């Protein structure tokens, strides 16, 4: 019924994707060739918001990967379950954005656009009632942020009712890949508070330091991260694929966390995470569940929500639980540690049950806060953009190719204004 | 159409007990215009011959007043239970709605066949319309 | 209703079977293989068809 | 008492097709033509042992024709009856008036001569066609003008198939509609309108099939046809002829148009759920989900009904549903017609077919009435009807054929005077 | 005798899930829909050995209705009853009165229709919808708006489910419980609240099961539903019918807001151990630690109260113990009505589920009243839905979906003049 | 019953022509010997339509095959199914025309065509109910265009009741053999718009970017572009040769998608095609149909249709199938696409089902769509004879032989005509 189309944007989209259909084919048994061979019937009748079935229990996703180089198409095809997308929809160029916001966003775009539109069209029709459309990319690279957010402005176009989530990828400065990513994630997120419907702001570091702190790998490597982005993906989806005591859909989410219409990022969390060897010595309760949820080393996001107003916040949760102690966990978290809660909104938590665990658990908890110290990670970037263009640093690559400067000027007009409104949202009175 | 007293069966046709349920028709029982007015009642005598008020094959005669357009239900004047359900064709939360097809998209058009790919060129000016196209 | 369902089973049974065939056929197309035997000529062993070749 | 039935067109032979097999399979004549006296209102007793239909199937493509001369009722359905001419009318109503209907319509005309030679208490004529199509409308309309001047006084039913508003399988179907009607105006008796898109609507919502062809939308058609037949056939408390919905419905000589409905369509399996009693399903017949034209009579007026009952039906609880119709306010009468009904009774249950979707029912009803959505039919025809003249598109194929715009204007005018029609009558 | 009861939103039919589980054990209906001739009013036989019940459930996510339609109550829970939508309202009142709800509503209300047609003796109608949600809050309006239209002047009982005041699920239920109020105002004929931490409450400490789910809650809520029909369905020494609540409890067209009590709520050994008897009961209906609704009696004044007694109950101990309630000074009544009960008796005892945590009792008393504790349950409502109101938080989902401010401002200031009107009530003069 | 006389121009009429009676014979069960092969009864009954029995089982199809080079009879007798046709019917000059459209209408039809009427005429009476002809050939190429251009006009006077269709592959500017095709091509075209019924124009550019993108084929060559075109032959004529829930032969076809009289240039498609290596993929439903009928990158003509508006459209299926998923796709498309289609023609999709799937498959389709995109085509080709002929470029080869001036502005006005008139009902 309700329809999740999945794009993803770039090198970083594409393997977020990768793990995540793996996840998904895993959660719903269909198998590394691309047929169903799970056991109970709850898994066939729910996976139409997500396959379709091709012949005799052949379920392809409902995906459009784009990209701008072959390479990261092939390492997809490369891995398992990579044989189980379908290659109309694998479209991608053959230049290669190369860490220019200009060239994902007008010399390529202009080209490739248009052909990726077809596809998400053709598989957005392929389906009767659409839920939205999800995308996962970066900020940092071209080929994702540039084209991505020119895909998103489009569809924003064709397209007004349904859902969109971005899961968007910022840089942050302690571990910086490239040089350009202020110049990239300004542009692209002047474009995002327009378009998107709502964001889901991720960050490296903090998934290092929590692969680091809480689990303990030795070396963990971006298949880890992405494995816990997908993990988050998923318990944000499976309230529609599985039936539970209280369900709650994407728009349900976004219409209980968005109080103001450019007032959508959120950070995110997911628990229970505890290395192997910590496992034995930890209880395993509701409360367990949620200290760790609420615990500020946990956020997603490189930001301290401790150093802000939570505005709103949702958790979705996974297995068989007693809907008493739900409601009474984030109660007295509500209450107790009350100053981080904004006054003008009371009862900020909107929360959701499902009874179907994610492979591998018997109960675990996602958790979706739109606080006010995002504004923290904008001024960071912020400021960089501005170190960059006193100077006017690296501006040739984006200027000899039909970008002008009024452009960066209005997206830190845009930046500093939202930074803003987050500042006296978080700084109003009660009446 | 009207329904007109019965004087001995009427305490059977109450519409509450036909199962009606609703709050039934009483324009059908306004217009006979009976003598104590309810419709447990006697008519009233008629007398004469009654004139032509049509014309031939239906047509109301000029001079004959009549409501404008009375033949039907304008929904800007309809009241809220004289509303239907609607049609298949017509997409309703209830049915499942199956596909639609769209107009595809060719190839970025080049003076070859059209493909859905670009490609690094060798010679790159602003004016260069200079391709390789075999591969 | 009992018959009827009867019915849809083989019904579909039946249309898995045809799908499959048809899946099969058209792989083993001489197109989708690309056949170069289909470029032999009948009236001799050494001129080729001018069109298969 | 005989009534026979003749069906013009690739439409028209398909639901004979249908209705033929509801036939010997409700009189229990095996295909091969023989039983292992109802029957003699269809099928004429030859010889010894023998029954040969009283239909004819006429078409132009041999295609379907053929089709049933090689089938399984090869015995059954009689040599001559079928005429097949030799090329098509190709959704051409001139082509099919003017051109080839002049040749194969005195073939079909002696022929059903001396089929009503055999008859002895004609009861009727009943023509079966789609007016979207060329066969079913030109030769259609112009039988029914050489049926008209040969026989005139008797009955002739149409259980036609207009195009549908929104859903089509033509083109140009609306000119051969609009002109096909500005003939049946003056030439058929009792017209009955069977819209394809309800009919998918019905099977939709009630036999819940995601994915019928037309032969569903044949064999309930037959159900149709054969529950307004079988007061003739069978006995009952109250049977009522085929002259009569002539009488009783028709209040104006050119206002003769009908909406059909019928209740209970029902699946094999609602049916252990739902109880059918007499109340309920006189209730479901009158509800716009389950007609068969896509039309609203709450949008209008209705001028009168006939309500064909079939099966275990007594009758203090017909007269207490129609009681309970009459007090309901969510449907209305005119104003110049108090007596609004017609009741007719018969005993016998509908059968079912092997291979069939419906089940097996104590009761049905079968719904004629006649209102003024069906103004509102003619009036959204008229539209796309508009359009397409106001350019003067596809007109050379017509006037090609030899035809002049003089039928033209007057068919777009006899419509527009028909709209006054409506508009005033039910004032 | 008959009454349908139509359930709205994923509450509504969760409820209903438990509801028609009581009823099909109360009368030895086995799931497969036939026995192994009360049953008339809830189930109407179909054909020969097959009982249909007289509900609707209607909802938009289609996940918890088709998981009905393959639970256990296939066969008895009948095809097109369950009406199930496609996409959700999502705690949007204006998406579920505006857009969806004038496509759902009207196939909703043409079963409607058919069910009180296959009806002969028809008391009246009861509904079940939690106003926190979108479908129940939206569509619930819209349709209680339609049936109030075409029926009119016929009872329409409505079991509502408010939200907890310290406990809450969602963010946008202030603005979604006033503007169904709103209409819930003037359409419902009586309304019932049933908060949640109230029932939170009483699972904690009465039944004593540490970790209950939504699924006891509804067990209670049905029982509750049972022992106010028990008079039609079973013959008692003083049967009441459900028209008479609409008589004996709404003293004025705007004030119908019933706290529901029950008692005894009483686990398996407390039963043990206790001695039960009319007078403790009557007792424990009254105090507020019984109340299905998170409110406080002691602040009020009961206007009306009505009392279903089920099972080993003479008129003699109730007269007795309603005697002793009057002459003791905990509870006082509004100055103008001298005579505030109305007593009902019925016979049978209430039955127990397997698996159900109540413990088999031999009497049970539910309570309607009616009291100026609602009138501060709404002002406290207000209080937190100016709060969101003033900076204009989330309207612009209600704007763009299709209502405008004056809508907000009416619904707004109608309450206001519902808490005027019940602080003037009160008042002696 | 209703008949069908085939005819193939040029080498590459020759070619497709060959390819057409391999599958058509295929799919009616007849042998490489000519003796009926199948199993089936319903094929029997309607190979009239195409064949001939000869002496006991011996089918010989209704076809006439004219060129002016030997190479072509060659290459016909090549493959298989090459013994299958009659000697008599190889009506065939000797000289070769070679890329002059004058040399293939005024010097050797002048001796050629007398025997190839003479051939049709017979073939003609063979048949008691003739429902149309079928033609087939280049518009590139000399003896192709110019021989069967000349027997077009000289059939329409004696036969102007009788149906008659034209496959003629257009060149273009981006697969470009020859020089003087736009030469060919326009004087072809200005023939054409007042002698044939209908046209479908196909393109050798379009068939190549399907063989690369939708089928993937690594060398298409010819055999594969002729057995695409086969493949729209087989879906055209369908409805004659089986029965099936409508029926819809040429004529009604032409009644249907033909507005006016000079609009009558179709783009066509053809479904399924999709490459063996996602063919694992696939669905098999008429939603999976329809997508691929109206894909822009399904038609076999080097036009964008949504770059202009949809005049008339028709779908053509094969397959047990369910009409009501049929026609309410049609309506689906009709009603969500509201731009790309014309405004004063409701309706605009005709539609037929015929039972009988083509050999090996369960369900196809075909698509005739009358666009107003086909003035691209026009308008592609018009810009390069006008670029010719304001430098006089290449003339002296006709107007030495018979033609003058004039011919080439009458060309010039009816194709800026007829691009004018599809500009207007855009
Ligand atoms: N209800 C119903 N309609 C049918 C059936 N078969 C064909 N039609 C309708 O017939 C109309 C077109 O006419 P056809 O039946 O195809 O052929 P025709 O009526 O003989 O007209 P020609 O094609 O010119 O010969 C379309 O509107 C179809 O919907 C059928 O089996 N049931
Ligand atoms: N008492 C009680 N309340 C319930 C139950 N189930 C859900 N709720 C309440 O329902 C409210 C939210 O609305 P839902 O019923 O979940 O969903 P809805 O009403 O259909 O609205 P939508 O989410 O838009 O579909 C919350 O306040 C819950 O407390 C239940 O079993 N018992
Ligand atoms: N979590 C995660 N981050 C990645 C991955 N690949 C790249 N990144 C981050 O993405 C940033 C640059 O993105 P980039 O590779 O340029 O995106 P592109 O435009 O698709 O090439 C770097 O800081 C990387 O740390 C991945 O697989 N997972
Ligand atoms: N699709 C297809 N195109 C062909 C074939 N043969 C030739 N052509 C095209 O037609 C043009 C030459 O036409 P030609 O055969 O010389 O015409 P003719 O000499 O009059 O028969 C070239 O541009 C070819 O691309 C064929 O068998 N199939
Ligand atoms: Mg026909
Ligand atoms: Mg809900």
């Amino acid at each position: 019924m309700r329809e999740i189309v999945h794009i993803q944007g770039g090198q970083c989209g594409n393997q977020i994707g990768a793990k995540f259909w793996e996840v998904v084919s895993d959660e719903h048994g269909i198998d590394p060739t691309g047929t169903y061979h799970g056991d109970s019937d709850l898994q066939l009748e729910r996976i139409n918001v997500y396959f379709n079935e091709a012949t005799g229990g052949r379920y392809v996703p409902r995906a459009i990967l784009m990209d701008l180089e072959p390479g990261t198409m092939d390492s997809v095809r490369s891995g398992p379950y990579g044989q189980i997308f379908r290659p109309d929809n694998f479209v991608f160029g053959q230049t290669g954005a190369g860490n220019n916001w200009a060239k994902g966003h007008y010399t390529e775009g202009a080209e490739l656009i248009d052909s990726v539109l077809d596809v998400v069209r053709k598989e957005a029709e392929s389906c009767d009632c659409l839920q939205g459309f999800q995308v996962c990319h970066s900020l940092g690279g071209g080929t994702g942020s540039g084209m991505g957010t020119l895909l998103i402005s489009k569809i924003r176009e064709e397209y007004p009712d349904r859902m969109m989530l971005t899961f968007s990828v910022v840089p942050s400065p302690k571990v910086s890949d490239t040089v350009v990513e202020p110049y990239n994630a300004t542009l692209s997120v002047h474009q995002l508070v327009e378009n998107a419907d709502e964001c889901m702001v991720l960050d490296n570091e903090a998934l290092y330091d929590i692969c680091f702190r809480t689990l303990k790998l030795t070396t963990p490597t971006f298949g880890d991260l992405n494995h816990l982005i997908s993990a988050v993906m998923s318990g944000i989806t499976c309230c529609l694929r599985f039936p539970g005591q209280l369900n709650a859909d994407l728009r349900k989410l976004a219409v209980n966390l968005i109080p103001f219409p450019r007032l959508h990022f959120f950070m995110v969390g997911f628990t229970p995470l505890t290395s192997r060897g910590s496992q034995q010595y930890r209880a395993l309760t509701v409360p367990e569940l949620t200290q760790q949820m609420w615990d500020a080393k946990n956020m997603m996001c490189a930001a301290d929500p401790r150093h802000g107003r939570y505005l709103t916040a949702s958790a979705l949760f996974r297995g068989r639980m007693s809907t008493k102690e739900v409601d009474e966990q984030m109660l007295n978290v509500q209450n107790k540690n009350s100053s981080y809660f904004v006054e003008w909104i009371p009862n900020n938590v909107k929360s959701s049950v499902c009874d179907i665990p994610p492979k591998g658990l018997k109960m675990s908890a996602t958790f979706i806060g739109n606080s006010t110290a995002i504004q923290e990670m904008f001024k960071r970037v912020s400021e960089q953009f501005t170190a960059m263009f006193r100077r006017k640093a690296f501006l040739h690559w984006y200027t000899g190719e039909g970008m002008d400067e009024m452009e960066f000027t209005e997206a830190e007009s845009n930046m500093n204004d939202l930074v803003s409104e987050y500042q006296q949202y978080q700084d109003a009175s009660a009446e | 159409s009207r329904s007109y007293p019965g004087e001995q069966v009427e305490h059977a046709f109450n519409s509450k007990r036909l199962k009606n349920w609703e709050v039934p028709a009483v324009d059908k029982s306004q217009a006979i215009s009976t003598s104590t007015g309810t419709r447990f009642g006697t008519l009233q005598p008629r007398s004469g011959r009654t004139q032509f008020i049509v014309d031939d094959n239906g047509h109301l005669k000029s001079g004959v007043p009549k409501l404008e357009k009375s033949a039907f239900n304008f929904t800007q004047t309809t009241p809220v239970f004289m509303d239907s359900a609607p049609r298949w064709p017509k997409e309703n939360p209830t049915w499942p709605k199956n596909m639609k097809a769209t107009m595809g998209y060719k190839g970025i058009q080049s003076n070859y066949l059209p493909t859905n790919t670009v490609t690094l060129k060798a010679v790159e000016v602003p004016g260069t319309t200079e391709r390789n196209f075999n591969f | 209703a009992e018959e009827k369902r009867l019915r849809e089973y083989a019904a579909k049974q039946a249309d898995l079977a045809a799908n499959m065939a048809e899946m099969e056929a058209t792989i083993t197309s001489s197109f989708m293989t690309e056949d170069p035997n289909m470029a032999a000529s009948s009236m001799s062993a050494y001129r080729v068809r001018k069109d298969h070749y | 008492r005989e009534v026979i039935s003749i069906h013009i067109g690739q439409a028209g032979i398909q639901v004979g097709n249908a209705c033929w097999e509801l036939y010997c399979l409700e009189h229990g004549i095996q295909p091969d033509g023989q039983m292992p006296d109802a029957f003699n209102t269809f099928f004429s007793e030859t010889g010894a042992g023998k029954h040969v239909p009283r239909c004819i199937f006429l078409d132009l493509e041999p295609t379907v024709v053929d089709e049933v001369r090689t089938g399984t009722y090869r015995q059954l359905f009689h040599p001559e009856q079928l005429i097949s001419g030799k090329e098509d009318a190709a959704n051409n109503f001139a082509r099919g008036h003017y051109t080839i209907g002049k040749e194969i319509v005195d073939l079909a005309l002696d022929r059903i001569r001396k089929l009503a030679d055999n008859c002895t208490g004609l009861q009727g004529f009943l023509v079966f066609n789609a007016v979207g199509g060329g066969t079913g409308s030109g030769l259609g309309s112009l039988l029914l003008e050489r049926l008209s001047v040969d026989y005139g006084k008797k009955s002739k039913l149409g259980f036609t198939v207009y195009p549908s508003p929104q859903v089509s399988t033509a083109v140009v179907e609306p000119y051969n509609s609009v002109l096909s009607t500005h003939s049946l105006l003056e030439h058929t008796d009792v017209a009955v309108m069977l819209d394809n898109e309800a009919i998918y609507d019905i099977c939709r919502r009630s036999l819940d099939i995601e994915r019928p062809t037309y032969t569903n939308l044949n064999r309930l058609i037959a159900q149709v046809i054969s529950s307004l037949t079988a007061s003739l056939r069978f006995d009952g408390a109250l049977n009522v002829d085929i002259t009569e919905f002539q009488t009783n419905l028709v209040p104006y000589p050119r206002i003769h148009f009908m909406l059909s409905s019928y209740a209970p369509i029902i699946s094999a399996e609602k049916a252990y759920h739902e109880q059918l009693s007499v109340a309920e399903i006189t209730n479901a017949a009158f509800e716009p989900a389950s007609m068969m034209v896509k039309c609203d009579p709450r949008h209008g007026k209705y001028m009168a009904c006939c309500l064909m009952y079939r099966g275990d039906v007594v009758p203090k609880d017909v007269n207490a549903s129609v009681a309970t119709i009459k007090t309901k306010r969510t449907i209305q009468f005119v104003d110049w017609c108090p007596t609004g009904f017609k009741c007719g009774i018969n005993y016998q249950p509908p059968t079912v077919v092997p291979g069939g979707d419906l089940a097996k029912v104590q009761r049905a009803v079968c719904m004629i009435s006649n209102s003024t959505a069906i103004g509102e039919i003619f009036s959204r025809l008229d539209h796309k009807f508009d359009l397409m003249y106001a350019k003067r598109a596809f007109v050379h194929w017509y006037v090609g054929e030899g035809m002049e715009e003089g039928e033209f204007s007057e068919a777009r005018e006899d419509l527009a005077a028909l709209e006054k029609d409506f508009e005033e009558v039910g004032a």
